[PDB]
C-alpha cells in the first residue's frame, strides 16, 4: 500500500492514561452472551458490544473505569446456566449447534417438545430435558442456551461457588481481585470458605440493615458478622446502601489496583463519583453508633468527615490490613520468579548440589528480599540454609533442596490523629 | 582453648548469580569502610564535640588468578550492562560465605565499579576486579 | 529411544497397577532406555527432535535434561479445551515417568526428564560415554605395539591400570563423578588358559556420582516484633 | 505428585529459635489422658492437645516455654490412680478394654 | 580439574600491518582503563546515586629487547607519520592474539603516543613503546 | 534504596532540526532564570509586601569541543539567519533529552544569542554558545 510520508490523524476526544500495577479483576456473573467461560476487555467500549447498559457485567465495568489512572485488562467469568419453559422455542448447545421445536394447537406440549429434543441425534446428547420444563447440562456441553408467545422462558444460576470457581480456575489462572454478581448469603459465604484457601481476594458488598445496630459480636449473626467469626482473613466487605445492584467494590478495587504492592494504604481512600453510606430509612448518613456497630463486625464503610466521603480503614474480616495481605503476596511471587530465573537458563550446565550451588540461591533470595527492603515494605530480614555436608540423601537423588527459611519485619503507616490543647492569658 | 580455624578452600563469594572462583596465591580479598564512624571536633579552649557520619559505603575488591574461568564470566556480564536502559537495575548482594566467621561483612546493593588491569610476564600475574556497595554491613553471631 | 505421546487416557488415574495406556506399560517394564513425552501436538509433529537437540550438541555427563527451555515448542495443552494441564492431571503424568511441558507462570520448561525407569537420562548418557571413553584409551594402548609387546608380566598390567585411572581421571574432571578404585590380578595368579589365549580378565572398577539440584522448598514469617 | 519448581510457604506468626544442651525436664504429674507412663511433646501447642488449660500439667509446659531460647523437648509422667464412687458407671483398662454397667 | 596453561611463546601482537616481536624478560606486555566504570555520590544524610561514566580510552604498553629488530621498524613507521598530512589516518586496531585467553582486551583504533627511552650500561636493557586506544574493548569467549 | 543514576552518554540536545553533540570534558551545560520569582518589600515598622515577577526568561549555555562537528553547523546557521528579514522568524524550541531527569528545564523560543571565543594553545580549547528564551519552563513528572 501506499502511504504518507507524514500521517496525522487528529481527534477531539481526550483520553487519560493507565498504569500497571499487581493484580488484575475479575467479575464472576451470570451470563450466555459468549460461550468461552472467561474473556477479557480492555475499555469499557469493548464490554458494551456484548452487554447492555442494563446487565450488572456491565455496571461494574463502568464502575472499574471510572477511577484514573485506569487499570489495564478487567475480566469477566461465566456462571452454569440452567432455564425453565411454561405456558402462560430454540436449544442451542456449545460448538454453535442449534435446533429449533415446535407444536401446534400443557403437559402434553412440554412431552411433546421433550419427545423432539430426546430424539433429535444432533443436541440432545448435549442437553437435557425434563417436565414446567427444566433443562440443563449434559456430557461435555458446558454451555447452553434457550429462547423464543405461546411459551415463556427463564433463566437462573445452576452452580454452586466451589463448582464454579473451580471451572473458572481450570482455564484461566491469570487473576487477583475477584467479585461476584451474585449476593445471597449462602454463595457469599462459601466463596469466602473457598478463596480462604487460595492467594487470592475476595471483594464483597453488602446492605443489610441489621449490620448497623448492635456492638455484640457474639450475638449478631448478619453476614458481615458471620464473616468477621470466621476471620476470613482475604474477605474484604463493604457496606453501602447502593449495594443491592450497583457495584463500588469495583471502584474501591481501582482506587489501589493500579499501583505497586506493599507500598500504599487502603485507608481514607477517595473514590470519584461515589456516594457515602447513607440510612436506607431516612438518607441521611450514618451516626457514629452505627459506625461502631459496623467497626465491631470489621466491616468497612464510606464516612464523612464533614464535606468528603472517604471510606474509613480497609482492613479485611480477620483485622489484617489489606496492604499487608497484598504485599505477602507480592513478595512471595517476586521469590517464586527470582528463584525460577536461576534454575532455568542453565542451559548447558548444573547447579551442583553442595555449598558452592547453595550460597547461589542464598545470594538471590537475598536480592529478591533486598527489593522489597527498598519499597519499604520490609525494614530487615535474615536467611538461613542447611549445609551441604549434612542434607539427607534422598534428597540429594531427589534433586530438590529444604529447610530454606527467612524472616521479616513490617513498617507501618500513620491514619489518624489524637490532639490536645489550652488557651490562656498567662 | 583455641579459636576457630580457617581454611581459604572453604570461601565461596557470589554475585548476580554466580559463583566466583579461582582466587589468587595472595590476599584475594578484602572489604573496607569509605569513612569513619565518628569525627571528633576540638576546640580552642578543649571542649569536644563528636560528629556521627551517616555514610556508609564501601568497597569489596576480589583478585583473580590469570586464567581463571570466572574472569570471562564477569566480562560477559559487564558487556550486556553497557547495553541496558538506564531504568533497569544493575546492583545485586554480594555474598560471603565463610565458615569460620573471620569476614564479619556483606555487600548491601552492590555494583561493579571497576575492570581489572592486564599484564603478561614470564609467570603469572592475578587480575583485580572492584566492586562498590550502599551499605557495608558488619554483623555478627550474636554471644 | 525417545517418543512423544498424546493420548487422553494418561492424564487420568493415580494408580499405575490399574493403568494400561502406553506410558504405564513402559514404566512396568522398567525400561530406563525410553524417554516419553506427553504433548497434544504429538498427532503428527516431533517434538522429540527438539528435546533431543536441547542436549545433544553438548558433553555427556556434565549438564542436566529437567528445566529444559525448548525454542518454539508450546506447553501441553488439554485437547478438548486448548488450556495447560492442571496439577492432577501433572501428578498422573508423574506417577507413569512420563515428562511433560509445564509453565512456571509465563515459560514453559520440560519438568524431570527421566526415563521410563526412573533414571536421569543425563546418568545414563554419561555412563555410556565412560563407557566409550575406556574402549577408546585401551584400543589405543593395545595397538600402536607396532613393532614391539605388552608382556604378560606385572609389567604389562600396570600399564593398562595407568590407562585405566587416567581414563576416570577424565571423568571425574567434568564433574560426572567424584571418586574411583580399580582392582587388577596379579601376573603370578592368572590361569594359563588366559595366558594361552591371550587375553586378561578379572579387571573391577568403582565410581560415585555427583548431582545437580532441580527444585527448591521455601518457608518464612512477618511480625512486627 | 506433582510439586512446583519453587514452592514458597509464607506466614505471619513470629517465630524464636530453641538450643540444645545438657538434661532435659520430666514433669512427673496426676493424669489419665493417656496409657503410656511417659509422652514426650516439643511445643505448647501438642501439650495444649491431650491437656486442658486448667490442668497443672498445663500450666507447668506453659511456664517452661516462656523464656528464650526454647528447651528441645519436655516429658510427662503417669501417676497411678484410684478412683472411688459413692451416690450424692464405666470401667476402663490397660488396651482400650472398656466396659459398663448399671443399676 | 585445572586452568588453562599460560605460554609466552604463543603470543603475537601486531600493528599497522607488521608483528611486534622480540619481548622482554619480564612484563612485556601492559593494558589499563583511563578511568573507572562508575563514580558513587553520597549525600550528607547517606543517600547514593551513581554517575556512570563515558569515557573508555586506554593505554598499550609492549617493552621489547635492547636489539630486537621490531625497534627499527617502529622507528621507520615513526617518521613516515610526521610527513603526513592532518587528513590522513594513523590509527589501527591494536590486535593480540592469545590462545590461552589470558588476555581479555583488544585496541580499536590505536596510536603510538611515546617513543622510548634509551640507556646502555655493562648490561642489556629494554625499550618501552605506549600506545593509545579510542576504546579498550573487554571481550571473552561466552560461556 | 537510591536514587537513579546520572549519564552524560544518553544527554541529547537539540534545536532548530539539527542535533548538538561533542560535549566538552567539564560542564558541558547551564540553565538559568533572569530574575527571581518574588521580591519582598519591608516597611519601617516591619510590614511585609511581596512582589511577583512577570519575568521568566533565561539563558541556556552550551559548550562542545575545539574540532567538534556541531561548530560548523551552529557557524553556518547563524551566516543564514543575518541575509534574512526582519519578518522571518528565527526562533525554535530547544529540547533537552536526559532519562536520569536530572535536566527540569525546557527553552520555549529559544534564539542564539552570543557566539564562542576562539582561543588556541598547546592543547585544546572548549568553544561556548550562548541562547536565549522567552520562557525557560521548569516541568516534572507529577508523583
Amino acid at each position: 500500500m501506499w502511504n504518507p510520508i507524514v500521517n496525522v490523524d487528529i481527534t477531539l476526544n481526550t483520553a487519560g492514561t493507565t498504569r500497571e500495577g499487581f493484580g488484575l479483576p475479575l467479575f464472576l456473573a451470570s451470563t450466555d452472551n459468549f460461550e468461552e467461560r472467561v474473556r477479557g476487555y480492555t475499555s469499557l467500549t469493548e464490554v458494551a458490544e456484548d452487554f447492555d447498559e442494563n446487565t450488572a457485567a456491565y455496571k461494574a465495568a463502568k464502575q472499574l473505569w471510572s477511577q484514573t489512572p485506569k487499570v489495564t485488562q478487567l475480566y469477566i467469568g461465566r456462571r452454569a446456566m440452567q432455564y425453565t419453559v411454561s405456558i402462560p422455542i430454540t436449544v442451542a448447545a456449545g460448538g454453535g449447534i442449534s435446533q429449533p421445536y415446535q407444536y401446534t394447537a400443557a403437559e402434553n406440549v412440554l412431552q411433546q417438545f421433550k419427545t423432539q429434543i430426546e430424539a433429535d441425534p444432533t443436541i440432545k446428547d448435549k442437553v437435557s430435558v425434563n417436565v414446567t420444563m427444566i433443562i440443563t447440562k449434559a456430557g461435555d456441553n458446558d454451555f447452553v442456551k434457550v429462547t423464543t408467545q405461546t411459551v415463556y422462558i427463564a433463566s437462573t444460576t445452576a452452580d454452586t461457588a466451589s463448582t464454579a470457581l473451580a471451572a473458572i480456575e481450570a482455564y484461566s489462572t491469570d487473576w487477583y481481585f475477584i467479585a461476584a454478581e451474585d449476593r445471597t448469603q449462602q454463595f457469599v459465604l462459601a466463596m469466602a470458605s473457598e478463596i480462604q484457601a487460595r492467594k487470592k481476594i475476595f471483594f464483597t458488598a453488602n446492605s443489610d440493615v441489621t449490620a448497623l445496630q448492635g456492638t455484640e459480636l457474639a450475638s449478631a449473626n448478619d453476614v458481615p458478622a458471620q464473616l468477621a467469626k470466621n476471620m476470613y482473613t482475604r474477605t474484604v466487605c463493604l457496606w453501602h446502601h447502593a449495594a443491592a445492584e450497583d457495584y463500588p467494590e469495583m471502584a474501591y478495587i481501582a482506587y489501589g489496583a493500579p499501583y505497586d504492592a506493599g507500598s500504599i494504604a487502603w485507608g481514607n481512600a477517595q473514590l470519584t463519583g461515589v456516594a457515602a453510606s447513607l440510612q436506607p430509612s431516612n438518607q441521611r448518613p450514618l451516626t457514629s453508633i452505627q459506625k461502631s456497630a459496623l467497626d465491631v463486625r470489621h466491616c468497612n464503610f464510606i464516612d464523612l468527615d464533614g464535606g468528603v466521603p472517604v471510606v474509613r480503614r480497609g482492613i479485611t474480616s480477620g483485622g489484617e490490613w489489606i496492604d499487608i495481605v497484598r504485599g505477602v503476596d507480592w513478595l512471595e511471587s517476586d521469590l517464586k520468579t527470582s528463584l525460577r530465573d536461576l534454575l532455568i537458563n542453565q542451559k548447558g550446565g548444573k547447579i551442583t548440589y553442595d555449598d558452592t550451588g547453595i550460597t547461589r540461591i542464598r545470594q538471590v533470595i537475598e536480592t529478591s528480599l533486598q527489593r522489597a527492603v527498598n519499597r519499604n515494605f520490609l525494614s530487615s530480614y535474615t536467611v538461613n540454609v542447611p549445609k551441604a555436608s549434612q542434607v539427607a540423601l534422598a534428597d540429594k537423588k531427589a534433586r530438590i533442596l529444604k529447610d530454606v527459611t527467612f524472616a521479616g519485619i513490617l513498617a507501618g503507616a500513620i491514619l489518624d490523629v489524637d490532639l490536645k490543647g489550652t488557651v490562656a492569658y498567662e | 582453648a583455641m579459636y576457630q580455624q580457617y581454611s581459604p578452600k572453604d570461601v565461596v563469594c557470589s554475585w548476580n548469580g554466580i559463583a566466583i572462583e579461582g582466587f589468587a596465591p595472595d590476599s584475594f580479598l578484602r572489604l573496607q569502610r569509605t569513612s569513619p564512624l565518628v569525627t571528633p571536633v576540638v576546640g580552642a579552649g578543649g571542649q569536644v564535640a563528636l560528629t556521627r557520619n551517616a555514610d556508609k559505603t564501601g568497597t569489596i575488591e576480589i583478585e583473580l588468578m590469570q586464567t581463571s574461568l570466572s574472569n570471562q564470566m564477569l566480562s560477559a556480564i559487564q558487556a550486556k550492562q553497557d547495553n541496558m536502559e538506564l531504568e533497569e537495575d544493575i546492583s545485586s548482594n554480594f555474598v560471603i560465605y565463610d565458615p569460620s566467621g573471620s569476614v564479619l561483612a556483606t555487600g548491601i546493593n552492590a555494583w561493579l565499579q571497576e575492570l581489572p588491569q592486564i599484564e603478561l610476564g614470564r609467570d603469572q600475574n592475578s587480575k583485580t576486579w572492584i566492586f562498590g556497595c550502599e551499605k557495608l554491613d558488619y554483623t555478627s553471631t550474636i554471644p
